RNA sequence: AAAGACCAGGC
């Protein structure tokens, strides 16, 4: 979808992984596998990293229009 | 509540650890020591001469505990010369305390 | 959910996003947890070990100070690994939230990392913050995501970074490089702190001595692996310092360079990994040879003392007995007496102690230097002064009148005396006007600041970078500006992003030098902050002033 | 086997100055085969004159009969590497770049853990020296 | 209150020789002499009996 | 202007609600 | 089958009780730092450690009075061969048993119209072997001054240094490094001899000296020699650059012990050896 | 601003409580030369000591 | 001597603030009195200018006002040292005290004139 | 040994080089005179006022430091107290009168 | 309860 940023930004990275966590401990299944981790804000950034999160976002634009948009469509990788 | 001085827990004194990365290495760690025996220990390594790196640390200075890491020649392996270097310092102890025990009958 | 107050210390062996917690308040506090799968097992041993302090199963909140089944809240008792958030209370610390990484003690205070001073603008000596502990789980991730050390580490006022070596590592590093070589033993103990692996010496062999690295190779010891990049004084190659270049007056600048060379290229924390193998080892490489500051540090010599005092005698108090009789545009005072103070600033610096201790191209620290060992120069006038000229005559009459040992031998605003040998009781009473009235202008004149960011957060409090980029007005929706930098847009992403508040990051970036300039009262940070209300406080009706 | 030899002249002591405060730079022609130089040296350790007669090799290895190198140099069984020399180094080639301007003259560039050095000369002889190889500065006078 | 039994500093045993410092007082000696005789070396020990303040004598009226 | 004079004449004149998320 | 061993060699130049010093060559200043550091936090005495009071009509509180009495020093030789009291089984603490306690008891009353001293003379063990440290009156506790009284009981027990204060037996134990001075005399004759009088008034103690019998100077005693640079910053002043040199002589050290009185200065160094052969065995790998 | 309490921290604090003097004025933080050191001060009131707070100079 | 013996031989004067206006007082030092007799007064001591927790500070005209001010009005009420000889029969909120309060080494004017610990 | 240590940094930028004049002066009046000269009057001269606005000089507190056997500096050599090396730098020592204020750590706790 | 009044620590 075009008009917009390719990226992520921080404010939509903090409440995707909120959501996230939020479903884990709520007794969802995890996508991914376990390498020994116990924290479900851990299990959400690993599941985030390897985008394996089905979730969709609606950037409402000020016009009254938006975008829809799928999470594993946004470049989330960036180290220093 | 004043007990956890020299007593250890169910570790042992002396864990011995042979790193990855570097081969002829490894790191001693010692509990419930300080500056003291690491100081003496060290220097004691750099008399030796398949001796390449020595030298201690503590983790934390408000922790009583110290790592020793060594790292050796071919010629040796870490635990002789850490095995040799505390038989030389009690040997050279040893011949201290003859010394002063001749000196102080001397003095009377 | 909970809040704390503590008095803080400092600890430099610990990382720099760690938080050292007292037991006291760590076994009161708790954290709740929705116990589900995953967690059974490791839930389970922490109510076995009597660790979690309560438990609600449905809504009847029954104590334990039970079994666990999926689906209830245990509230367990603050351990290594937790969240914190901490914040000194913001009188002026308008953005110090920093999210904190806790491990327990069993002292009484709260340590923190030596380098997270001037994030906070505390220091040690009796300062105490508040921290709060995240309760809900999408506020954990709120706290972790927004507020971390290596999500904040560069800077939303300036560029810069918010960790700079400051007093013990940068005195450190300075006499690591005025001498340039070290033997096996101090190099190999060092070479315990290093995250890297020792090289080999750059000298294998001279007939005098044994072998010796040098310094450079013990600061590439912090470094990660595979590093290759370049800046004004430096070259780092395979991660190696190759090249590091001579100074004293830009040795931080390249230590910058350096850092914000490994937060270009380098990971999702190696610039903090850096910091946290760099600082213990500039400790314990100045912990074997100590610092130390003597009465010869302190005392100018007869020769120099004489210099400075012919200097006065001559050239500053003939004129002070003219141009201050003229207004206020006569400013060659001050000028002529920087430049006796640029006399006395190079003679001092000749002892070897000072010159480490100061910054040297910094101005309000060399001025205050120049007053212990010389002149105080002057105390009294009658120009943008909180007293009258009452007093100003005053004080000449009854200089005057005290030293009737051959009077107008000077001028009476001009103190001629140092720190270090002691001032008249006549230097004593004019140093203490000028003093009393830096102290009024510091206290009470602490409300126009304080009015500047309340009309400032008025108006400037909904003012958003949208979702198509236009910097807009909230509540009217209204374009301020259609671009907030001059090379944003979608392929290139920048320090800005879609909703960041930058009317608040505006308002808080402009009431900072407010408040330091009136904390500070001199004469310059007086005029900046009268050329700042000149443009901040017009006003749309006509006054005629 | 060494990969270069040369006796050197000093030519002069710094040619800025004002660094370091036991380094002098030292910038020299060659006596023999052409070559430019100017070198970081140790003051205390071995204190250089101006119009002096020291030579200079390139070794990289010290074994004169083995080749791998891992470790110091603490003396013993086998101390029969290349110990002709007073002064040693050791340090990286990080730029070899190639000039062809007065092209007789071709510049190369090693550091010795922060002292630089910089040696010119003629292409038949910086060949050989290829880009990030560990070398050694043998020096006797 | 009363003189106490070691130097803060180093550790050495003075607890013994405050009624002796007095008596050496009295019969007009300097403070340096009288600490001279009386054994003290370091200057940490030597503070100790310049600087006491012997408030027992005070607490020992006002009950 | 920062002050009042200025703040009732424009006002005479005169994240949150930015996304959404859902399920896929 | 190597060796790489050191041979320390001890000359005691004065040596009595409560005082010993003497000078320790070819050992490393690490093995010279490790003694004074057992000796000050490590060899172990016997100190009072609990105090249970049962009158007290002084004008002095209770831990004033327990404060004083945990740093009276007591005889202690029998150190070495008791125990802790976290490891002996055949007590429970809480009175007196032999290898980790004993018991002591005072009691005072004011009876004359005189100011009474309670001194470390009224402490009576039920011990012959762990007394007070006899030095005098004895070590001050309280006074009393009419119909007041003081009426106690205390356990005495063996620790460290480390532990508190209190249980350490150096009152100050140090070394220093002796010192090699080498003076260029083809640059002394140089000087005029007011000029060396100028010289050697620089020198805070008295290392250097003046012999006018044949108009030079001499270095006598070269131990009171503190390090600071004074007559060398004053040759560097006057330009006679080079003129004096100090170094210090290595593996060479001077020691000066002295004890509370608890046990003797040589007893201190042989337990400090002890203790320091005693976890050198402890540290060692089995393999 | 007349009557205060006595301190007891220590006797200094206890004799220096005893020995003020103050010029009370009506809205504090707008005063002419009151808060500063006049030469007829010379031998009997101190220059050197006074309140850093509202009482600056004032007391 | 008595002050009052003093007075009565015109040795001392009580003097206000007015009419110091019209006398020379030399600064207190003996050696500005009598290398030059044109003066009328002279002070008992320059560092009776002060209050009483100012003047016994040490080298007092050595620092700068800010932290004089500081000592002198701030730390030296809020520091720990003796409470009282009577503690029987206060009853105060709270009351601390050291084990050993000692005296300085230096020796004020001040400190000597009014003998207290 | 030290019962207090302060940082270096604290001297060039608070200006209250008093502090350090102070200590230097009460070093010299609590050590034993060496008695160089070897006369009676060893003590008679000592220094030990500080008033203010009539402090002594600063050569006449370094000249008592002198016949005290100590450097006119007012700092001394210090051997490393964890290795037991001479520390390269001399470390200025002397005793001060320290206050212990009202203000303590375990009266500042609070939790909410 | 609520306000006055005081003091202290910061800004
Ligand atoms: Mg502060
Ligand atoms: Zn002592
Ligand atoms: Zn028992």
């Amino acid at each position: 979808p075009r008009k917009t940023s390719k990226f992520m930004t921080k404010y939509e990275r903090a409440r995707i992984l909120g959501t996230r966590a939020l479903q884990i401990s709520m007794n969802a299944p995890v996508m991914v596998e376990l390498e020994g981790e116990t924290d479900p804000l851990e299990i959400a950034m690993k599941e985030l990293r390897q985008r394996k999160i089905p979730f969709t976002i609606r950037r409402y634009l000020p016009d009254g229009s938006f975008e829809e948009w799928g999470v594993d469509e946004l470049i989330v990788e960036d180290s220093w | 509540r004043y007990e956890r001085f020299v007593v250890p827990e169910g570790t042992k004194k002396v864990s011995y650890e042979r790193d990855t990365k570097i081969i002829n290495a490894a790191s001693f760690t010692i509990e419930r020591e300080d500056h003291t025996i690491g100081n003496i220990v060290r220097m004691q390594l750099h008399r030796d001469e398949n001796v390449l790196f020595a030298g201690y640390q503590l983790p934390h200075p408000l922790k009583y505990k110290i790592i020793v890491r060594i790292h050796t020649t071919s010629q040796s392996s870490p635990m002789q010369a850490y095995n040799q270097a505390i038989n030389d310092l009690d040997k050279e102890l040893d011949f201290l305390k003859s010394q002063f025990e001749a000196e102080v009958a001397k003095f009377s | 959910g909970f809040s704390s107050r503590s008095v803080i210390t400092g600890d430099a062996f610990r990382n720099v996003n760690e938080v050292g917690i007292p037991m006291e308040i760590a076994h009161r506090i708790t954290f709740e947890e929705r116990v589900s799968v995953h967690n059974i097992g490791y839930l389970q041993e922490l109510v076995d070990n009597k660790m979690c302090l309560s438990y609600t199963q449905g809504s009847t909140t029954y104590s334990l100070r039970t079994v666990l089944k999926p689906g209830q809240i245990v509230h367990r008792r603050v351990m290594d690994g937790d969240v914190v958030f901490i914040n000194r209370p913001p009188t002026t610390h308008k953005h110090s939230l920093q999210a904190l990484r806790v491990y327990v003690h069993e002292d009484n205070t709260v340590k923190i990392n030596p380098l997270m001073c001037g994030p906070l603008s505390a220091d040690f000596d009796g300062d105490c913050v508040h921290l709060f502990y995240p309760q809900s789980l999408t506020a954990k991730a709120e706290v972790l995501e927004l507020f971390s050390v290596d999500k904040q580490l560069r800077s939303s006022h300036t560029g810069q970074l918010i960790l700079q070596l400051g007093l013990d590592s940068l005195l450190s590093l300075r006499v690591m490089m005025e001498q340039v070589f070290l033997d096996k033993a101090s190099a190999q103990q060092l070479a315990m702190y290093g995250s890297r692996s020792l090289p080999s010496p750059a000298v294998v062999k001279s007939s005098k001595s044994g072998p010796a690295w040098t310094f450079f190779q013990i600061l590439q010891l912090a470094f990660p692996e595979r590093l290759s990049c370049r800046g004004d004084g430096f070259i780092v190659g395979g991660s190696d310092l190759l090249s590091f270049d001579f100074g004293v007056d830009a040795l931080a600048s390249i230590i910058n360079g350096i850092v914000t060379g490994i937060m270009v290229e380098k990971g999702p924390k190696e610039a903090l990994a850096f910091f946290d193998s760099l600082q213990p080892l500039l400790m314990e490489h100045l912990d074997p040879q100590g610092f130390s500051l003597s009465l010869e540090d302190l005392s100018m010599s007869r020769e120099d003392m004489g210099v400075i005092h012919n200097l006065i005698v001559r050239e500053i108090s003939p004129m002070v007995s003219r141009l201050r009789l003229s207004y206020e545009d006569e400013l060659q005072l001050e000028n002529s007496i920087q430049k006796v103070k640029e006399v006395a600033a190079n003679f001092m610096l000749k002892s070897y102690s000072m010159r480490n201790l100061i910054d040297i191209k910094s101005n309000s620290a060399i001025n205050k230097l120049v007053q212990q060992i010389g002149f105080l120069g002057l105390q009294l006038s009658d120009k943008k002064k909180l007293y009258t000229k009452t007093l100003v005559e005053d004080m000449a009459q009854f200089y005057k009148k005290k030293y009737v040992s051959t009077s107008s031998s000077g001028d009476f605003g001009i103190v001629k005396g140092c720190f270090f040998h002691g001032l008249d009781p006549y230097e004593e009473m004019a140093h203490s006007v000028a003093a009393r009235e830096v102290i009024v202008r510091s206290s009470r004149g602490l409300a126009e600041p304080g009015t500047l960011f309340k009309n400032l957060m008025a108006v400037l409090r909904d003012i958003v970078i949208t979702n198509d980029g236009t910097v807009r007005n909230t509540c009217s929706n209204s374009i301020v500006q259609f671009k907030y930098e001059l090379s944003s847009d979608n392929e290139n992403q920048g320090l800005f992003e879609a909703g960041d508040p930058v009317g608040v990051l505006a308002a808080t970036a402009m009431s900072n030098p407010a408040y330091k300039a009136v904390l500070d009262s001199s004469p310059n940070s007086n005029s900046s902050w009268e050329l700042m209300k000149e443009v901040l406080l017009c006003k749309v009706n006509f006054q005629n002033t | 086997i060494i990969m270069f030899e040369d006796i050197f002249v000093v030519d002069k002591l710094d040619p800025d100055g004002k660094k370091f405060d036991k380094v002098t730079r030292i910038e020299a022609t060659s006596h023999n085969l052409d070559m430019f130089m100017h070198l970081d040296v140790n003051t205390e350790v071995y204190p250089m004159a101006v119009g002096d007669k020291f030579t200079l090799a390139m070794a990289p290895t010290l074994n004169l009969d083995g080749t791998p190198d891992t470790g110091y140099f603490t003396p013993g069984a086998k101390k029969t590497l290349a110990d002709k020399y007073e002064y040693v180094m050791h340090g990286k080639l990080y730029k070899i770049t190639e000039r062809d301007g007065q092209t007789p003259k071709a510049e190369m560039y090693v550091s010795f853990g922060g002292l630089l050095m910089l040696l010119r000369g003629d292409p038949a002889h910086i060949s050989h020296f290829e880009l990030d190889q560990r070398l050694f500065l043998l020096m006797r006078k | 209150m009363i003189i106490p039994v070691r130097c803060f500093t180093c550790g050495k045993v003075i607890g013994n020789k405050w009624d002796t410092y007095l008596d050496l007082l009295q019969a007009d000696y300097t403070e340096g002499d009288a600490l001279d005789a009386i054994g003290l070396v370091r200057y940490c020990c030597r503070r100790m009996l310049m600087t006491h303040v012997d408030l027992i004598e005070k607490l020992l009226n006002y009950n | 202007g920062f002050n009042y004079g200025g703040y009732k004449a424009l006002t005479r004149s005169l994240t949150g609600s930015q996304f959404e998320l859902l399920w896929n | 089958g190597a060796t790489y061993q050191r041979f320390p060699k001890v000359k005691i130049r004065e040596l009595k009780d409560d005082y010993a010093k003497f000078e320790l060559r070819d050992t490393d200043v690490s093995m010279a730092n490790a003694l004074r550091r057992v000796m000050i936090s490590e060899v172990p005495t016997v100190a009072i450690d609990l105090v249970e009071i049962e009158v007290n009509s002084s004008v002095l509180n209770d831990e004033f009075i327990a404060h004083r009495l945990g740093l009276i020093p007591l005889t202690s030789e029998r150190a070495m061969s008791m125990r802790f009291s976290r490891d002996c089984d055949a007590c429970d603490g809480d009175g007196q048993c032999e290898f980790c306690s004993v018991e002591f008891r005072l009691s005072a009353k004011c009876v004359t119209d005189q100011t009474l001293d309670v001194t470390s003379k009224d402490l009576y063990s039920a011990d012959p072997t762990v007394t007070p440290v006899d030095f005098q009156r004895g070590i001050i506790i309280v006074k009393l001054r009419r119909g007041q009284e003081l009426k106690l009981r205390a356990i005495a027990r063996k620790g460290i240094g480390k532990d508190h204060a209190k249980w350490s037996p150096a009152a100050t134990v140090t070394f220093m490094y002796e010192p090699d001075i080498i003076i260029n005399e083809d640059m002394m004759d140089t000087l005029t001899d007011d000029e060396k009088i100028d010289l050697i008034e620089s020198s805070p103690t008295k290392v250097f000296d003046f012999d006018a019998v044949t108009r030079q100077v001499v270095v006598v005693d070269p131990e009171a020699y503190t390090y600071d640079e004074e007559v060398i910053k004053k040759a560097e002043a006057m330009g006679k650059q080079g003129l004096i040199e100090i170094r210090p002589k290595d593996d060479s050290f001077i020691f000066t012990v002295e004890s509370t009185g608890a046990v003797k200065a040589s007893q201190l160094v042989l337990n400090a050896i002890d203790l320091l052969k005693q976890k050198l065995d402890a540290v060692r790998l089995s393999d | 601003g007349v009557v205060a309490n006595l301190g007891r921290a220590n006797p200094l604090q206890s004799l220096i409580d005893l020995r003020r003097t103050r010029q009370q004025v009506l809205y504090t933080g707008r005063v002419g030369d009151a808060r500063y050191p006049h030469p007829s001060h010379w031998g009997r009131l101190c220059f050197l000591s006074t309140p850093d707070g509202e009482n600056c100079g004032l007391v | 001597y008595t002050f009052e013996h003093l007075l009565d031989q015109g040795i001392l004067e009580l003097i206000g603030i007015e009419e110091e206006e019209d006398c020379t007082t030399a600064w207190g030092t003996k050696q500005l009195l009598k290398q030059q007799k044109s003066y009328t007064h002279c002070e008992l001591d320059l560092s009776f200018l002060l209050g009483v927790s100012c003047a016994i500070v040490p080298f007092a005209n050595h620092d700068h006002g800010r932290r004089v001010l500081y000592q002198s009005q701030k730390h030296c009420q809020q520091a720990i040292g003796f409470c009282s000889t009577n503690p029987n029969i206060r009853c105060d909120t709270l009351s601390q005290q050291l084990f050993y309060p000692q005296r300085p080494l230096f020796k004020t004017m001040a400190s000597e004139c009014l003998q207290k610990d | 040994v030290p019962d207090i240590v302060i940082n270096p940094h604290a001297f060039p930028s608070r200006q209250t080089p008093g502090q350090l004049l102070e200590a230097a002066l009460s070093k010299g009046i609590a050590c034993p005179m060496q008695k160089k000269k070897g006369k009676s009057d060893a003590y008679s001269k000592v220094t030990r006022h500080a008033t203010p606005f009539s402090t002594p000089s600063v050569d006449d507190i370094t000249d008592q430091l002198h016949r005290a056997g100590f450097s006119r500096s007012g700092n001394e050599r210090v051997y490393n107290g964890r290795t037991g090396e001479m520390m390269r730098s001399l470390i200025f020592m002397g005793p001060n009168f320290y206050q212990r204020l009202i203000h303590m750590s375990e009266d500042k706790v609070k939790f909410r």
